[PDB]
């Protein structure tokens, strides 16, 4: 289960690596619509502090999500500034999170009569009076409670199904490391003259196999001129050789 | 959780004139029989340490810590738990608190109030417990949580015979803690005189903190007062200096000399 | 855009008998679907909310379903002071669609 | 909660003048509502929907001809028409949205009919 | 242009390197994932521009 509309779920990731391939073998083809930076440049291009916000609307309102478009959720719900940097991921729930008598567990708020700012959460728990007349009450003439309730049927047609959709978006807060890690691995020892890096130690070289024992904090190996000649691979333990070309 | 026990038989520490100890490995870097010069922080050599030791008599006030400092404990039931670290102490100046505590270590970075006397003693006669958990007052503004694997322990309480040294090492440079650790077992001296032999300093850990540090402290584990054994530690303070390093065949170094003692060196 | 059509143009045969109007949608649509009943140069007024909620007093013999791209309406009820003309406006499906018209007369 | 016209005469093509609907109590600046077009014998068409936001939208068949104005308390909703190419033959309603998700009002609003042509009245 | 000047466009999906002073116009559409997408402004088959 995710938070409704009016109050999302408040998730900040943080102090880890980069790695969002999960997303693709998760389910089938779905919507991705990215704007900021290119779909395929995910894995690269590490941000700091990143902006997550999950919540599920019909879907209707999911292509709405683009700035510049307004609305009813997307004026009065979420506002988006037009310098947006990130993307969404949304995917359908009809299965999962609708149920068969209708799932009125969602609820929204619409009446707020104030646009709101970028990236922040609202309460309106109070109910609005019209007519400059003093209701102070529920469910009277010329009041209208703000909060109305969703409905989950999945006999419902697309658009008014549920719609799981996760907001990601990117900022660079004067670029601290915090959650920046790629990957790069590849195990070819050929016995070919290859441009190693093994832990950031650039070198040019022939790969071949040794049997020199390495004490466990002892991890670099020098020699009369002060050159890197026996290493140790970072992912294994094992003392690759001193071989030049 | 703390009270103003005070009511401690204090003494001036001794000196001992340290022959050997006060070297570490410097990095991480394989070479194989071949003599290497270098230069950095280190204890010099031929500098008396100071030898304090704790009965009855109890005794640990704070210290200053100058280029990192080097603590050894001779001993074989680990009365002494964890350690003090910071500069102000008193909820101002941002404080480490790396104690031992059952199979695991802890390390603390945050504002700490500590109290007047830091103790894990007290709660009964001679049954040892880690009495009085909250050394520090209430938990301000942190900044750092780690727990980790322990480092060695000892079985019960052994008063006298003590067959076993800590040596530690403790630095910080550009915001980084090195913090290094050995342990040697087999002391048969009972009656002091150091002992006059060579034993490397493996490294253990570098933490990343950040923070200034000026002082230190230590911490060891009815109501007023405890009947505890003897107890004995040293403390001594580094310096930059250069030294050579013999390694041997196998990366282990073996023979040490300095240049700024003698003539001959 | 929603494109909607209904076939029963002119209900001027109806005397208090069975009624069967209807809305069709292009696409399809949920249970938001509603109602506008208005005469010949007036105001609309509302009957109908949500497909299922019904006003505080009017003629309870009024009856309507609506799933599936398909809203039904009947009424048997067939009083003289309610002679005006029923659109359908469908809501939630920006851009807002009106009706192209329906004739009911009473003889 | 009533609602009264303000409005009417007979223009020439290329002259324009201020359609207004007015409330009975009810703030007219951050609500929501909406004017829609009918003509004689004829389907109803929307003409333009404001919320409290700000925002407008309209039919793609008025573009850039119709601009409209909320009073902060007056109580009154302004609408000025421009380029009159003798297509707003009809009369204009100024009116609520009917439900968001579960509402109940019922009360509607008046207006006045509009005829362009190049003969005036005679 | 304050009411939209969309007439100048840009680069972002080749998948290759350049060497210097050369034009490329790759109207086609580029295809990532290595599944033949054979279609039009489909999933993982973005416009180039
Ligand atoms: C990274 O760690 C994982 C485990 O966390 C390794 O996966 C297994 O590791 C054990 C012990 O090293 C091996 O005996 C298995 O053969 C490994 N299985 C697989 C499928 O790799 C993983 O190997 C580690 N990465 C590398 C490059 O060694
Ligand atoms: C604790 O005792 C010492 C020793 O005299 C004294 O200086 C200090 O002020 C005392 N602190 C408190 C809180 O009583
Ligand atoms: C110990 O060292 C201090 C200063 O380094 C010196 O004043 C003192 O005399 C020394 N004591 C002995 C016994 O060497
Ligand atoms: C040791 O301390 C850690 C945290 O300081 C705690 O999680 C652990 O339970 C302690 N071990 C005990 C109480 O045995
Ligand atoms: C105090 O807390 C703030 C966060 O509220 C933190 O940014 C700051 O570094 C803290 N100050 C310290 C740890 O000295
Ligand atoms: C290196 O270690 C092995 C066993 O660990 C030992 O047999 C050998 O003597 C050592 N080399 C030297 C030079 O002591």
């Amino acid at each position: 289960r995710f938070a409704s509309v009016y109050a999302w779920n408040r998730k900040r990731i943080s102090n880890c690596v980069a790695d969002y391939s999960v997303l693709y073998n998760l389910a089938p083809f779905f919507t991705f619509k990215c704007y900021g930076v290119s779909p395929t440049k995910l894995n690269d291009l590490c941000f700091t502090n990143v902006y997550a916000d999950s919540f599920v609307i019909r879907g209707d309102e999911v292509r709405q999500i683009a700035p510049g478009q307004t609305g009813n959720i997307a004026d009065y719900n979420y506002k988006l500034p037009d310098d947006f940097t990130g993307c969404v991921i949304a995917w359908n729930s009809n299965k999962l999170d609708s149920k068969v008598s209708g799932n009125y567990n969602y609820l929204y708020r619409l009446f707020r009569k104030s646009n709101l700012k970028p990236f922040e959460r609202d309460i309106s728990t109070e109910i609005y009076q019209a007519g400059n007349k003093p209701c102070n009450g529920v469910a009277g003439f010329n009041c209208y409670f703000p909060l109305r309730s969703y409905s989950f049927r999945p006999t419902y047609g697309v658009g008014h199904q549920p719609y799981r959709v996760v907001v990601l978006s990117f900022e660079l807060l004067h670029a601290p490391a915090t959650v920046c890690g790629p990957k790069k691995s590849t195990n070819l020892v050929k016995n070919k003259c290859v441009n190693f890096n093994f832990n950031g130690l650039k070198g040019t070289g022939v790969l071949t196999e040794s049997n020199k024992k390495f004490l466990p904090f002892q991890q670099f190996g020098r020699d009369i001129a002060d050159t890197t000649d026996a290493v140790r691979d970072p992912q294994t333990l094992e003392i690759l050789d001193i071989t030049p070309c | 959780q703390c009270v103003n026990l005070t009511t401690r038989t204090q003494l001036p520490p001794a000196y001992t004139n340290s022959f050997t100890r006060g070297v570490y490995y410097p990095d991480k870097v394989f070479r194989s029989s071949v003599l290497h010069s270098t230069q950095d922080l280190f204890l010099p050599f031929f500098s008396n340490v100071t030898w304090f030791h704790v009965i009855k008599r109890f005794d640990n006030p704070v210290l200053p810590f100058n280029d990192g400092v080097y603590f050894a404990s001779i001993e074989k039931s680990n009365i002494i738990r964890g350690w003090i670290f910071g500069t102000t102490l008193d909820s101002k100046t941002q404080s480490l608190l790396i104690v031992n505590n059952a199979t695991n270590v802890v390390i603390k970075v945050c504002e700490f109030q500590f109290c007047n006397d830091p103790f894990l003693d007290h709660k009964n006669n001679k049954s040892w417990m880690e009495s009085e958990f909250r050394v520090y007052s209430s938990a301000n503004n942190c900044t750092f949580e780690y727990v980790s694997q322990p480092f060695l322990m000892d079985l019960e309480g052994k008063q006298g015979n003590f067959k076993n040294l800590r040596e530690f090492v403790f630095k910080n440079i550009d915001g980084y803690f090195k913090i290094y650790s050995k342990h040697t077992p087999i002391i048969v001296r009972e009656p002091e005189d150091l002992p006059q032999g060579f034993s490397a300093l493996e490294p253990l850990v570098d933490l990343p903190i950040g923070i200034n540090i000026t002082r230190f402290q230590t911490l060891l584990a009815s109501s007023s007062g405890w009947t505890a054994g003897a107890a004995a530690y040293y403390v001594g303070y580094l310096q930059p200096r250069t030294f050579l390093l013999k390694y041997n065949e196998n990366g282990t170094i073996t023979d040490a000399v300095d240049c700024a003692l003698d003539p001959l060196s | 855009d929603i494109q909607m059509t209904q076939s029963p143009s002119s209900l001027s045969a109806s005397v208090g008998d069975r009624v069967t109007i209807t809305c069709q949608a292009s696409q399809d649509i949920n249970i938001y679907l509603n109602w506008y009943q208005q005469k010949p140069g007036k105001a609309p007024k509302l009957l109908i909310y949500d497909a299922s909620n019904l006003e505080t007093g009017v003629p309870s013999r009024f009856s309507g379903s609506g799933s599936g791209t398909d809203f039904t309406f009947t009424i048997n009820s067939l009083q003289p002071e309610d002679i005006a003309t029923y659109y359908c406006q469908q809501y939630d499906n920006l851009p807002r669609t009106f009706g192209q018209g329906t004739k009911v007369e009473i003889k | 909660v009533q609602l009264v016209e303000s409005g009417g005469g007979l223009v020439q093509p290329g002259g324009s003048l201020r359609l207004s609907c007015a409330a009975s109590g009810i703030i007219v600046s951050s609500n929501y509502m909406s004017w829609v077009r009918q003509g004689p014998g004829k389907g109803l068409e929307w003409v333009s929907v404001i919320y409290s936001g700000g925002s407008t939208y309209y039919a793609d068949s008025v573009k850039a001809r119709f601009t409209i104005s909320r009073d902060n308390s007056k109580n009154t909703l302004y609408l000025q028409m421009n380029s009159l190419r003798a297509e707003d033959t009809a009369v204009y309603y100024c009116a609520r949205e009917v439900v968001g998700s579960n509402s109940n009002m019922d009360v509607w609003g008046q207006g006045t009919t509009v005829t362009v042509s190049s003969a005036s009245t005679k």
